[PDB]
Parts: structure tokens; C-alpha cells; sequence
């Protein structure tokens, strides 16, 4: 009647994504971990946009939506800053938020290319990411146009809105042949092999295997630069986990007070 | 005292010079009016280069280029048809044949 | 004492009409014109 | 003609020297009914079972 | 309800031969849609789905 | 308009790529060594580059001033 | 000297040629 | 990829050779899986790019 | 606007793609739709039987 | 592709009596049907086949 | 603008609830004196856009935005027709997120 | 009434951070018409503040 | 313009509660907890979790709508044990197997880097 003992071990590790695997837990254990990799887990992304100059050719609007996309590195501040709409203070504060800064002007005679270079930031932790490849193209200015705005970060997560989502993309796959006929194929060697198919190149799919559960759920978790692709893992498992933390404490209070 | 040249004023002074060299029948006012415009449509386009000198300059090179290549791959994906002619079986494809 | 300034077309100046004036630039004349943005608070969200 | 249109732009050959030189046609509705127009120009222009042996124009 | 019509002098398109009654000439479209259909039958498939 | 910052589908920054790709094919690279010389794998994050037209710098011709 | 199954991309140059001379609006 | 009409050379048996070329079923099936349960779905979805437009007419 | 360059489109604030081929009337733009109608100058032999005619030459 | 060679046969098969009734009508052999002129007995092998 | 008659004219101005006896029951002061909105604000259903009194004291006359429309101003130009009056085209430009109910071909 | 018509900025709650102007307010509430999105919503009037909009050295 | 804002699918209104037990009456010990302001992700680790609870005979969770942000779980046990405590014994080693699965992540990762 209890609990699991999954066991995980990183295949791949670089700075951009993380390939692991996880053994012996459930299927619904395995996809909801990766549904909190997409929308819940924090990131500091653009969310306020205060446009004083905008003589561009995009719109005022189309700035604002351009920034808020521009990722930005949180990584050890994500976890001490507060969601705005819980700091106790008017009009942002450095404990609740980031605060950026465009001026550009363009002068010269060539076309300008306003990059998150531009952006520059009152926090020198929480940049774009610009650290260590070009860099994010907002506009592109002609002689005497401009753009002047500050703008302020927030925390959020990816189930509020796509910019603040950590991932470029995440792989889940298990069950590479297709031993417990989860899915059925028509032909099934019109079908290629997957990348961690313990197969030869005789057989198609695994002889059918009746009394079987999922286990090893094969990941592939890769970040979009903002945090690293080891930390939008630690921190799913800590916001799944406070989920239901939070969800038992709610019903206790719910079981005492009937 | 305000040259007009300067600034937006090209184009329609282009026409204008253009009609007044054209509303002559001397031709000392068309051969100075041809004079003119050569010398303002040259100041023109050096301006208009000098402001696509980056970034737009970069994007004629490479659309010259891929139009090129185009002409090229087409020549030579033309080359491998008519090289691959052993024997076209395969069926998802017809054809009339009247008469 | 806000003079109600305007852009023009053609030359990019800014002039100041008040009423009853007829719009044109102060140079090269011109006879469309545009006005200046606003002074107000714009926010928006990234969003 | 497709090697001198090929070098168009970069001297001037054009569409009017294909017509001026007699290679394509106008041909129009009252006087497409006694052409006898061909689809592709290989493919049927070529030697067979006869279908007709007599085009007069063919398509582009 | 009859067969495409001699709507050229005595020839349904000019690529076909006077007085041809043969199924190709008439409109019977012999390709499926995932062959895609011949120039003449895409005309006469519109000759007819008008 | 201008190039994307994300990928529609996936997430993934292609707003850097846009004057890379271009670069590369101005160098000599063909157009599907290019693209994944920048490292797009996925075809949701090779369509954006692929198919982006550049209207911005079509738009910054229309100069408001010089 | 005649042309042959190399004419896709022959049938295409009078073509673009076409549409160089005369825009589509031409008969406007 | 070039989409003319009445073509010749381009056929679905040659669009799907070169699709298995990288790697992917070659009539264009994939096997996707539920993204709420995360099981997978046991027929194979038909999924690629198509061009989609935006009719003006907004609710 | 006529035989004028590219950059001169643009410097009058037009485009270059525009085709052209209208009228700006009170700063709208009208185009001229085609009509067709009969050719003229030709005889052209129908044959209406609602009425008291075999045949009918029109012209 | 098996699907695809039976279908062909029998499209070709089709082509070819259509033929032959366009030769017999050509050589004056299709009689009428008895309720029909010539041209709608024509026609109606043809639409049959 | 225009002149209407001999004791009738129309004048590009902001009304008042003082003079201007017709008059909305909406927010004239986001359009500047001039009686003109400026670009960057935003407006919403039944905000004036251009503010014109028409003498009679002084009739309002003005402009509104249509019902639920909601833009912000994009910009305001100000000119001369033939006849040589003022003649103004404000456009008023709104982001449309692809909710659900839109149309996709 | 005396907010209305002015510029406020939402200063607690979900809107946490949102300019928009006043439209309509009572002795509760106000509806606040927002600059970014196209709604008006309606918050409390202790969770706004005012911001004002305005230029000072007139000369 | 009748579009919710999007902070509505987990942030909790004035008045509603997070979670809300309601006997059912159909068949003798079972019982709907409805969460408010929750999702598949949450909903469905629960109840696979409560299916491998031997004393568990029924569990399930719906999403009446996706337009509305709530889930129904309806249990039902065995009549020596009532689902009040099935469902947070359910959550109780949920936790200690994400708990689990976070340290055996980190050691993992410390000893890719450089291991
Ligand atoms: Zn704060
Ligand atoms: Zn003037
Ligand atoms: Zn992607």
C-alpha cells in the first residue's frame, strides 16, 4: 500500500539539456513530473514594460511581447525573490523584482540592431543571456529612430504564460519496443527503431509481455538558457512536492473541522 | 539660405527638375537642369547605400545568391534525372494515352 | 501654455499651430502633418 | 532561346524577343479551335501508336 | 447528366481530335486523387463540380 | 515581420539565428547544413528559420527622416 | 539544338521571362 | 518542396522514400502520447507542418 | 509614378509591389471590373422556340 | 500494389471496349435499341462499360 | 469641419459641460485641447476621438469610438480637404491575441 | 465624481502593477479600464492608487 | 474580451476552498474530495497512487470541465478504512517518494560532474 523506490541515473549532462532515466515508478508519477517541468517551475521573465520613446517601425506592443520572450538567467535569485502579487510593497521592489533599462538611439547611418545587449539590468545575476552566439534581436533601428523603456522581471511560471516555461523541449518516452502493446501497430516494421531500443535489427517490436507495467521512463529534459537543465529538474521535484504538501495541509484543516 | 537637398525634399525635387528641364525649350536650362539631377542623384544614392551599407547590404548578397544556387541545383538535380534513367517503375502515377 | 505642437510630412520639423492657423510647415510647406505622442503613462504588459 | 533568357537582366533579352523571333504565339479562343495543341512537348510530340502527328502549337 | 460536351467545334478541349468519343476525351477522370488527376481531367472534374 | 524570439512550438530561442543562418548561407553552407550547424534539430524549430521572410527590412526603407 | 526532359526548368525561364515583361496587371 | 500541379515527378511513394530517410515513418504516422495521463496513444497520428491562415473573421 | 525607380517608390512612402491598375477617386481606390458582352460586327445564327421563330440571325 | 495492377487491368480493359464499340458504331454494326436513336444507344454502351 | 450655414459652424474643440449643451456623458479630457486625441491612448467604446462643437449655446457634435472596439490611438494626422477645411484621420489600432470562436482556413 | 476619469495603478491582488484610468467609481469600487489588455474590470478602490499624468515648468 | 485572466487556474478566489469532502450516499464508505484550482497533474499522481492502496476499492478522478479549474476524486475503501485517511496516506508517500527521487537526483548529479 505504499510508496516507491525510484532510482534515476543521468546518462547525459551538459549545459543545455539532460538526458536521464528513471526506474520503478508509475507511469503517472513519471508524466506528471513532466507536465511540472513545462508550466511549474519559476523563472524571472519581463513582465512590465514602460515604453517612454518608440519611434521603431513595430509597434509599442510588439516591443513589450518581443521582451517579454527574451530569457533571462535566474538561478539562485528565482528561489529567494517573492510572486509580485505577494511582496508587501507598492510599485516593485528589489526583493520582488528586476529592473531593466533600454536606450537606444540610432545615429549613425546604418541600420541599428537594438539586441539584448541594450538590456541592461540593475542586478548583475539576473542578465539576459548574454554571459558566456548572438543575441536576441528586439528591433532594428533606422537613423533617428529610437527607444527608450524600462522594464521590470518578475517570478512566474509557465502555466501563466509560455515566457516564463524553462524548457526548449522535453523527450519522455518509455517503453521503446513495444512490449506492453500500448501502441498497436498496422505494419510494425515500417516503423524505425528508437534511440533506446535494446533490439536487434531482426525484430521489430518485443514479443508481447501480458503482466507488465511501465518502468524506465526515459527523459530529455533541455533548458532555454534561463535556468540550467539540472536545476529545472530539482526544482520540479520541489514544486511537485510542495504541492502536495500544501494540498495535505489544506485537508487536514478540511478531516478536523467535520 | 536652406539647401533642398535637405532633407526629404530629394524625390520631389528629382520630378521637379525633371519637369523643369522638360518645360524648356532652351537648352541651356535643360543641359544645366541634366547637370543637376545627375549631381543630386548621385548624392542620393551614395546617401541611400551609405544607410544600407550594413544589415540590408548582407541580405542582397545572400537572396543574389540563393537565387543563383537555385538555377544551379535545378541544372544539376536536371543532370541526375536524365542520368537515373534505368528503369522508372513505381506505380503512384498516370497518364493519357488516346487513340 | 502648450502651444499644441505637430509633426510635418515631408520635413520632419515640429511646428506649433494654435488654433485657427493653417496647417502648413514653417517650412517647405507642407500641407499633412501629424501629431506627437502622448504624454501619458504607457504600460503594458509582456504579455 | 533558354540559354539567352537565361542571361536576361544581365544583358536585355526578354519575352519580346521570343515573339519577335517566332518561337511563341498569341493564339485566342476563336482561333484556338483549329489548333491542335499538344500538352507537354516531349511527351507528346514523340513517336508512338499515332494520336494526331500534326500539332500546330504546344503548351508552356 | 451526359458526357462532358463538344463545347470546342466538334472536341471537348483542342488538345483531343475532332469527334472523339473515347473515354479519355469525354471526361472520364481515370486517376484517383491520391494520383492526382491529368491537366484535361482537372478541367473536366471542374466542368463538372460546378 | 522580424524573426521570431521562440519557436511556436517548442520554446526554443531562434531569435539569434536569424543573421547566423543568413551568414552561413552567404558563406557557402547549404541551406539544411546550416541549419543545423546552428543547432535547430527539431523540424518544429527548422521551420522558423526556414520560412521566415524578413518584411523589417523592407519596412525600414520608408524613412521617416533622412 | 533541341531540348529535352531537361524542359521543367526550360518551361519555367519563359515563363518568369513572361512575367517580367508584362506584371500581372498589364491588361489594366 | 515544390507542390506544381500537374507534375510527374513528384509522387507520394518518392515523398515517402525520402521521409524514412530521416528517420521518420514513411507515410508520416507518429506515435504520440496523451499529455494527460502520458500514455501512449494506441493508433499512430498522422502529424507534419502545414500553412495554416487567419481568416479576418474574428468573433 | 511611372517608370520610376525602386528607391523613389519608396521615398514617395509607396511600395514597389504595388501593381498599379487604379483610380483614387476622393482618395479611395476604384478599379474598373471587365465586363464582357457580345462580340460585335458578326453574324451569329441562334434559335429561340419560344416564340413564332424557326431561326434568328442577329448581328 | 497487387490493389494497383488489378485496377489498372481493368481500366485498361474498360478503355479497350469502349473502343470496340466505337468501331462497330463507325462501321454501322451498333443497331439501335428499341426506344432509342443511334447516338443514345452509343452512348449508352459507352456509359455502361 | 465645415461651415454648416450662416449662424452654423463646426470647430475642432473640446467641449465643455459648460457651453457645449448636447454633450456625452463620456471622459473628454483624454483628448487634448486641440479637441484632437493624441497617439498612445487608449481608448475604448464610446470615447470621444475628436472632439467638435457645432454652433447653434454650442451643439456637441464630436466623434466617438464605435461600441466595443478598444484600441490604443496609433496616430492622428491633421490636413486640408479641397475645400480647404481641417480634415482629420485618427487610426486606432487594436492586438487581436487568436482566441477561441476565430476562423483558420 | 473625483477619481473618475483619473490614471490609477493597481497596488494589491492579482492586478498587481496594472495602469489603466477610471471610468466609473462609487464608494467601493471603481472599474478601471486597463491599458494593456482590452477589459475593464472592476477592483476595489483601496487597491488603487493614483498616479496622475502631468508636466510641470509650463514656460 | 470575455477572456479569463490566466492567473485563474491556480490562484484561489475570496471564499473557495482548496479541498471540500463530501460523503456520497450511493454506496456505503466512499467520498468526493473536490479540489479546487487543480489539474491532471496533480489529480492523477493521487489516484494512481490510491490504486496501490490494497484497501482501496474505487479510485478515480474526472475534470468536469476544462474551462473551470477543479477535479472531483471520488475513493472508496474497504469498511475498515475510510477514505479520509486513504487519501492521505495517498499524499503522505507520494511525498517520501519525491523526496526520495530528488536525492537520488543530486547524488546523481554530483557524480556525473566530474565522477
Ligand atoms: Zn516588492
Ligand atoms: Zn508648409
Ligand atoms: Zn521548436
Amino acid at each position: 500500500p505504499y510508496a516507491n523506490q525510484p532510482t534515476v541515473r543521468i546518462t547525459e549532462l551538459t549545459d543545455e539539456n539532460v538526458k536521464f532515466i528513471i526506474e520503478n515508478t508509475d507511469l503517472a508519477v513519471a508524466n506528471s513530473i513532466r507536465r511540472v517541468f513545462i508550466a511549474e517551475v519559476p523563472i524571472i521573465a519581463i513582465d512590465w514594460v514602460q515604453i517612454d520613446a518608440n519611434s521603431s517601425v513595430l509597434h509599442d506592443e510588439f516591443i513589450a511581447h518581443r521582451l517579454g520572450l527574451i530569457p533571462l538567467t535566474s538561478d539562485d535569485i528565482v528561489d529567494k525573490l517573492q510572486y509580485s502579487r505577494d511582496c508587501t510593497c507598492e510599485e516593485f521592489c528589489p526583493e520582488c523584482s528586476v529592473e531593466f533599462t533600454l536606450d537606444v538611439r540610432c545615429n549613425e547611418d546604418q541600420t541599428r540592431h537594438v539586441t539584448s545587449r541594450d538590456l541592461i539590468s540593475n542586478s548583475p545575476r539576473v542578465i539576459p543571456v548574454t554571459s558566456r552566439q548572438d543575441d536576441i534581436l528586439i528591433v532594428k533601428l533606422r537613423k533617428g529612430q529610437e527607444l527608450r523603456l524600462r522594464a521590470y522581471a518578475k517570478k512566474g511560471f509557465g502555466k501563466e504564460h509560455a515566457k516564463w516555461n524553462p524548457t526548449a523541449g522535453v523527450a519522455f518516452e518509455y517503453d521503446p519496443d513495444n512490449a506492453l502493446r500500448h501502441t498497436v501497430y498496422p505494419k510494425p516494421e515500417e516503423w524505425p527503431k528508437s534511440e533506446y531500443s535494446e533490439l536487434d535489427e531482426d525484430e521489430s517490436q518485443a514479443p508481447y509481455d501480458p503482466n507488465g507495467k511501465p518502468e524506465r521512463f526515459y527523459y530529455n529534459v533541455e533548458s532555454c538558457g534561463s535556468l540550467r537543465p539540472e536545476t529545472i529538474v530539482l526544482s520540479a521535484l520541489s514544486g511537485l512536492k510542495k504541492k502536495l504538501s500544501d494540498l495535505q495541509t489544506q485537508l487536514s484543516h478540511e478531516i478536523q473541522s467535520d | 539660405f536652406r539647401k533642398a537637398p535637405p532633407n526629404y525634399a530629394m524625390k520631389k525635387t528629382q520630378l521637379l527638375k525633371e519637369k523643369a528641364m522638360a518645360e524648356d525649350l532652351g537648352d541651356q536650362d535643360k543641359a544645366k537642369q541634366i547637370q543637376d539631377q545627375l549631381n543630386e542623384l548621385e548624392e542620393r544614392a551614395e546617401a541611400l547605400d551609405r544607410q544600407r551599407t550594413k544589415n540590408i547590404s548582407a541580405i542582397s548578397y545572400i537572396n543574389q545568391r540563393n537565387r543563383e544556387w537555385n538555377i544551379v541545383e535545378s541544372e544539376k538535380a536536371l543532370v541526375a534525372e536524365s542520368h537515373n534513367m534505368k528503369n522508372q517503375q513505381m506505380d503512384p502515377f498516370t497518364r493519357r494515352q488516346c487513340k | 501654455q502648450q502651444p499644441m505642437i505637430y509633426i510635418c510630412g515631408e520635413c520632419h520639423t515640429e511646428n506649433e499651430i494654435k488654433s485657427r492657423d493653417p496647417i502648413r510647415c514653417r517650412e517647405c510647406g507642407y500641407r499633412i502633418m501629424y501629431k506627437k505622442r502622448t504624454k501619458r503613462l504607457v504600460v503594458f504588459d509582456a504579455r | 532561346h533558354i540559354d539567352q533568357l537565361k542571361e536576361r537582366e544581365y544583358n536585355n533579352y526578354s519575352w519580346q524577343d521570343l515573339v519577335a523571333s517566332g518561337v511563341v504565339e498569341y493564339i485566342d479562343t476563336l482561333e484556338e479551335e483549329t489548333v491542335m495543341l499538344a500538352m507537354t512537348p516531349d511527351d507528346l510530340q514523340e513517336k508512338e501508336v499515332a494520336y494526331c502527328s500534326t500539332y500546330t502549337h504546344c503548351e508552356i | 447528366g451526359k458526357r462532358i460536351p463538344f463545347g470546342f467545334k466538334h472536341r471537348t478541349l483542342p488538345h483531343f481530335i475532332k469527334d472523339d468519343y473515347g473515354p479519355e476525351s469525354r471526361g472520364f477522370v481515370e486517376n484517383s486523387y491520391l494520383a492526382g488527376l491529368t491537366p484535361t481531367e482537372f478541367f473536366f472534374h471542374a466542368m463538372g463540380g460546378r | 515581420m522580424i524573426i521570431p524570439v521562440r519557436c511556436f512550438t517548442c520554446g526554443k530561442i531562434v531569435g539569434n539565428k536569424w543573421e547566423a543562418y543568413l551568414g552561413l548561407l552567404q558563406a557557402e553552407y547549404t541551406e539544411g547544413d546550416a541549419l543545423d550547424a546552428l543547432g535547430l534539430k527539431r523540424y518544429c524549430c527548422r521551420r522558423m528559420l526556414l520560412a521566415h521572410v524578413d518584411l523589417i527590412e523592407k519596412l525600414l526603407n520608408y524613412a521617416p527622416l533622412e | 539544338e533541341i531540348t529535352p526532359d531537361l524542359w521543367q526548368e526550360a518551361c519555367w525561364i519563359v515563363i518568369s521571362s513572361y512575367f517580367d515583361e508584362k506584371g500581372l496587371v498589364r491588361q489594366q | 518542396g515544390d507542390a506544381t500541379p500537374f507534375n510527374d515527378a513528384v509522387n507520394v511513394q518518392k515523398i515517402s522514400n525520402l521521409l524514412s530517410d530521416y528517420g521518420y515513418h514513411l507515410r508520416g504516422n507518429e506515435v504520440l502520447y496523451n499529455g494527460f495521463t502520458g500514455r501512449k496513444i494506441t493508433s499512430q497520428i498522422f502529424i507534419g507542418p502545414t500553412y495554416y491562415q487567419r481568416l479576418k473573421h474574428m468573433v | 509614378l511611372n517608370g520610376l525607380t525602386d528607391r523613389d517608390l519608396c521615398e514617395l512612402n509607396e511600395c514597389p509591389l504595388d501593381p498599379g491598375g487604379y483610380f483614387i477617386i476622393n482618395g479611395s481606390e476604384k478599379v474598373l471590373i471587365a465586363q464582357e458582352k457580345m462580340a460585335t460586327n458578326t453574324v451569329y445564327v441562334f434559335a429561340k422556340k419560344d416564340s413564332k421563330y424557326a431561326y434568328t440571325g442577329e448581328c | 500494389s497487387k490493389t494497383y495492377q488489378d485496377i489498372q487491368n481493368t481500366i485498361k480493359k474498360a478503355k479497350q471496349d469502349v473502343i470496340e464499340v466505337i468501331e462497330k458504331a463507325h462501321n454501322n454494326e451498333l443497331e439501335p435499341t428499341p426506344g432509342n436513336t443511334l447516338r443514345q444507344t452509343f452512348e449508352n454502351q459507352v456509359n455502361r462499360i | 469641419e465645415s461651415k454648416k450655414g450662416f449662424d452654423q459652424e463646426e470647430v475642432f474643440e473640446k467641449p465643455t459641460r459648460e457651453t457645449c449643451q448636447g454633450m456625452r456623458h463620456a471622459i473628454y479630457d483624454k483628448l487634448d485641447d486641440d479637441g484632437l486625441i493624441a497617439p498612445g491612448v487608449r481608448v475604448s467604446g464610446d470615447d470621444v476621438i475628436i472632439g467638435k462643437t457645432v454652433t447653434l449655446t454650442k451643439r456637441d457634435c464630436s466623434t466617438f469610438l464605435r461600441t466595443s472596439e478598444t484600441g490604443i490611438v496609433d496616430q492622428v494626422m491633421v490636413t486640408l480637404n479641397q475645400e480647404g477645411y481641417k480634415f482629420c484621420k485618427i487610426r486606432v489600432r487594436s492586438v487581436r491575441i487568436p482566441q477561441i470562436g476565430d476562423k483558420f482556413a | 465624481n473625483e477619481l473618475i476619469g483619473q490614471t490609477v495603478r493597481i497596488s494589491q491582488g492579482p492586478y498587481k502593477g496594472y495602469i489603466g484610468v477610471v471610468k466609473d467609481a462609487t464608494e467601493s469600487t471603481a472599474r478601471v479600464e486597463l491599458h494593456s489588455t482590452c477589459q475593464t474590470i472592476s477592483v476595489d478602490r483601496q487597491r488603487l492608487t493614483t498616479v496622475g499624468s502631468r508636466r510641470p515648468g509650463g514656460m | 474580451m470575455n477572456a479569463p485572466p490566466a492567473f485563474e487556474s491556480f490562484l484561489l478566489f475570496e471564499g473557495e476552498k482548496k479541498i471540500t469532502i463530501n460523503k456520497d450516499t450511493k454506496v456505503p464508505n466512499a467520498c468526493l474530495f473536490t479540489i479546487n484550482k487543480e489539474d491532471h497533474t496533480l489529480g492523477n499522481i493521487i489516484k494512481s497512487q490510491l490504486l496501490k492502496d490494497p484497501q482501496v476499492l474505487f479510485a478515480g478522478y474526472k475534470v468536469p470541465h476544462p474551462l473551470e479549474h477543479k477535479i472531483i476524486i471520488r475513493v472508496q475503501t474497504t469498511p475498515d478504512y475510510s477514505p479520509q485517511e486513504a487519501f492521505t496516506n495517498a499524499i503522505t508517500d507520494l511525498i517520501s517518494e519525491l523526496s526520495l527521487l530528488e536525492e537520488r537526483f543530486r547524488v546523481a548529479i554530483k557524480d556525473k560532474q566530474e565522477g
